[PDB]
């Protein structure tokens, strides 16, 4: 007598079935060129080993054409054509995922030690995070506070390669802080992972506050969602677009309306007071039924803006001429409209500095000129939205822009003629 | 951000609106969330989609909507059928043979879906020859993000064994997988064993048409692998070819399989456990060879002991395998298999809820009293003193049939004094 075999019961269908292809209109597809700005200290300028600085534009050599550009905090970014991801800047702390134990390769970009075919980039203060035509979410580096290493995915522990945020879900857009990241879902759930110090995350409220163990980071690494009463609806609240300041997050829901949370020492959320804000509180200072908001950017204390209108507002802090509203205006917490700035096709914020570019391809800046990010040659402090002139300039329109700490990089393109 | 335009502005003949208009369709993953399903399917944009996927020398068009077309039969089955209802398929086809390599790639990903909906489109779709097509995109100079997804595209070829898949087809595959199983990448080589373990699954044929291949003696190491995801893929693969019959479980011993499983047997991760403890109580089954095989590389004692410490799931494999031994076994084996302090661990499962491993302990139980003759004695007061007589007193009662009936039975035949 003998038995017969045993079949296995099904497993957890890894490959299981027809995964979707991502597609939302922050996704950048035109093709450009990159251009770089202001400090080059650890190379991220990606001009050369010799190159220090520049006070205006210069090109950057890609064997591809690039189709999106991000600048981390004291890295930069760009995503290709075909997919491939390029990084170069200060790899202490893995933020560019590739080898440079060569010393001057992380001076110049370089392939990233990454197979994928990615759709968009997001980089902050010392991570950086890629998002694949599948959804599937990659991160790199690792995040920092006002304090030590917090680690990445497992707590103090950084990561010098691309690892995957293994979620069942896939995620349609990538946004990235100084230290905190949120990714937007297809479902419209808004997860978010990275350090909460400030209240950046907005789903670990009040009960804890820089726990410094393994406790608050082992439940701050794990991405989750933030759930809200929807006063009377059933489900939870769902959301259109996302966006990502310094220390603050944005974010706009199918309602049209606009929540936001993080913190507001200079009145950089909207907000009348100067409470930290660790529930995503509705903003009532941006609500209107005329103005419908598309475009959010902020920086380390500032916050611009930009409605379907083009007519790009700003608020904040006002030290350094980071708003450039009057020439010394005093600080205001609620959104103030430039009008020195025509009709705006998207806007953009720096560490202490804010760019414009309208939609016939001018880009404009304004803020701290310490490190030359104005692209003026002038390091005095610029309180006037002046426009940005270069030779890479002539006969061709800005696609699209970034800032970091101690530079700045654009995407732009030839002119239509001849 | 309007519901129904798009079919308006599809229809001009402005190339900008008709580009325009399938770009904005193209982002309906959004565009979808808001409204329900059946309006959209209702009003007839789809059959517009086709049309315009058919004209030539409009890449753009052509991408855009096979991107829509892709997200769409990413759905329930019945958007799928909703799909292929348009006779989009041999249009996808032809586009597997377009210069532009975008639309090449969307095609292979929309086919992807088709083919993974269900075993019924699997067939419709092979049945119009997409296979050789595929396949001979297989070069060096292939793009590796586009290789990975006509892998995905393999893997769901391969899947849904309620209809098998086609003889011809896998006769197709399998040579491109033994090119693949040879790759560098870790996703791709995960992909491929996958798609072998779907062969394999499907039943004793397809199992000897992968012997045939000759892929065993390239897929038994991988058991050993760094990464942890061509490890489970592997012993899942490997697993259900010694499903199989005695003969092909042999082809995978010869090529030295068992080697690999005492770290397997030790794997931090459970589920790696429980699936080798699964391999092995499949080869326990077999002839007295293979149980011999199985004794002589050491394994006994690790089988024990996660049959002693391991998660529930591990322990009833193990069970499983004692039993398989027990009863295929020779009686000098199961004389080995006793001598391992086996009983007391083996006995300790009694106690659990779910019936059926009480069965095969039971079973088990029996079938040794039932083979050793002269120390039944011996054995008998062997369970006296791990306190599973107290267990096996204890079950009698109306839980289930069959473990009070086989309980008492054991107990009156070997427990009367």
């Amino acid at each position: 007598k003998r038995i017969a075999k045993r079949r296995s019961p099904p497993a957890d269908a890894i490959p299981k079935s027809k995964k979707v292809k991502v597609s939302h209109r922050s996704h950048s597809t035109e093709p450009g060129l990159v251009l770089t700005l202001g400090q080059g200290d650890v190379g991220q300028l990606g001009l050369g080993e010799n190159v220090m600085e520049r006070k205006k534009p210069a090109l950057v050599s890609i064997p591809e054409d690039v189709v999106q550009a991000e600048a981390g905090g004291m890295h930069t970014v760009c995503l290709s054509k075909s997919g491939q991801v390029y990084s170069f800047g200060c790899n202490d702390e893995g933020a560019l995922g590739r080898d440079t134990s060569v010393e001057g390769s992380e001076m110049v970009p370089g392939k990233v030690e990454l197979q994928e075919k990615v759709v968009q980039v997001s980089a902050g203060d010392s991570h950086t995070a890629a998002l694949t035509d599948d959804g599937r979410v990659f991160l790199w580096g690792s995040f920092r506070d006002n304090n030590g290493v917090i680690g990445l995915l497992e707590p103090m522990k950084k990561s010098m390669v691309p690892v995957q945020v293994q979620l069942d879900v896939p995620v349609v857009k990538v946004a990235s802080g100084n230290d905190h990241l949120v990714m937007l879902t297809a479902d419209g759930d808004l997860y978010t992972l990275g350090c909460g110090e400030q209240g950046q995350l907005g789903r670990v409220p009040e009960l804890f506050a820089n726990r410094g163990g393994r406790q608050g980071l082992e439940r701050l690494l794990v991405p989750k969602c933030v759930m809200l009463k929807s006063r009377g609806s059933r489900g939870h609240v769902r959301f259109q677009d996302a966006f990502c300041g310094a220390y603050f997050t944005f974010a706009i829901s199918h309602e049209g309306h606009v929540y936001g949370f993080g913190l507001s020492n200079y009145h950089q959320l909207g907000t009348p007071g100067t409470e930290s804000c660790f529930i995503p509180q509705n903003l009532t200072s941006f609500k209107n039924s005329t103005k419908s908001w598309v475009g959010f950017s902020g920086g380390q204390h500032h916050t611009v803006c930009m409605d379907s209108e083009g007519k790009a507002y700003s608020l904040g802090r006002a030290e350094y001429g980071r708003l450039g509203l009057g020439e010394g205006a005093e600080e205001k917490s609620i959104p103030t409209l430039i009008s020195r700035l025509p009709a705006v096709s998207s806007v953009a914020c720096g560490a202490s500095v804010g760019y414009a570019v309208t939609k016939d391809g001018r880009v404009f800046a304004w803020g701290m000129g310490t490190n030359y990010q104005l692209g003026t040659g002038q390091d005095e402090d610029a309180w006037s939205p002046v426009e940005m002139m270069g030779k890479q300039l002539e006969n061709r329109v800005v696609l699209s822009v970034s800032s970091g700490g101690q530079h700045t990089v654009l995407l732009v393109k030839d002119k239509e003629q001849s | 951000t309007s519901l129904e335009a798009i079919v308006q502005n599809a229809s001009s003949d402005n190339q900008g609106i008709q580009l325009s208009a399938v770009q904005a369709a193209r982002k309906l993953l959004s565009s979808d969330r808001n409204p329900p399903i059946d309006d959209l399917i209702k009003s007839g944009i789809l059959p517009i989609l086709v049309h315009c996927l058919e004209r030539d020398d409009n890449p753009s068009l052509q991408f855009e909507a096979a991107w829509a077309l892709t997200n769409i039969a990413s759905g329930t089955s019945e958007q799928t059928q909703a799909v292929v209802q348009s006779n989009a398929v041999p249009l996808f086809l032809r586009l597997l043979h377009s210069p532009h390599q975008n639309v090449c790639e969307q095609a292979v990903w929309a086919l992807g879906n088709i083919i993974g909906d269900g075993p019924q489109c699997r067939d419709y779709v092979i049945s119009l020859g997409v296979v050789k097509p595929l396949l001979s995109f297989i070069s060096p100079s292939i793009p590796i993000t586009f290789l990975r997804n006509v892998t995905w595209v393999m893997v769901n070829l391969c899947r849904h064994k309620d209809p098998p898949p086609p003889m011809e087809t896998i006769q197709e595959i399998l040579p491109a997988l033994c090119v693949l199983i040879h790759h560098t990448d870790v996703n791709i080589l995960v992909d491929t064993v996958w798609a072998l373990s779907y062969l394999t699954d499907a039943g004793n044929e397809q199992i000897q048409m992968v012997i045939d291949s000759g892929i065993v003696p390239h897929l038994v190491p991988l058991l050993s692998h760094q990464e942890v995801k061509v490890q489970t893929a592997a012993l899942r693969a490997v697993g259900n070819i010694v499903t199989g019959t005695d003969e092909q479980t042999q082809v995978v011993l010869n090529c030295d399989a068992l080697s690999h499983f005492p770290a397997l047997l030790t794997h931090p991760k459970e589920k790696i456990n429980k699936e080798a403890v699964w391999f092995l109580s499949n080869i326990t089954a077999g002839n007295q060879q293979q149980v011999q095989a199985v004794i002589d590389a050491n394994l006994v004692p690790m089988i024990i002991h996660l049959l002693d410490k391991g998660d529930f799931g591990t322990q009833k494999e193990a069970a499983w395998a004692i039993s398989n031994l027990t009863i295929s076994g020779r009686k000098d084996q199961v004389a080995y298999l006793i001598q391992q302090n086996v009983i007391p661990p083996f006995c300790n499962l009694l106690t659990v809820k779910d019936a059926q491993v009480v069965q095969v302990v039971l079973d088990g139980l029996s079938n040794i009293l039932k083979m050793a003759e002269d120390e039944a004695e011996t054995i008998g007061n062997l369970i006296e003193e791990c306190g599973g007589l107290e267990k096996i007193e204890q079950l009698q009662n109306h839980e289930n049939e069959d473990i009070y009936k086989l309980a008492y039975e054991i107990i009156d035949q070997f427990f009367s004094s």
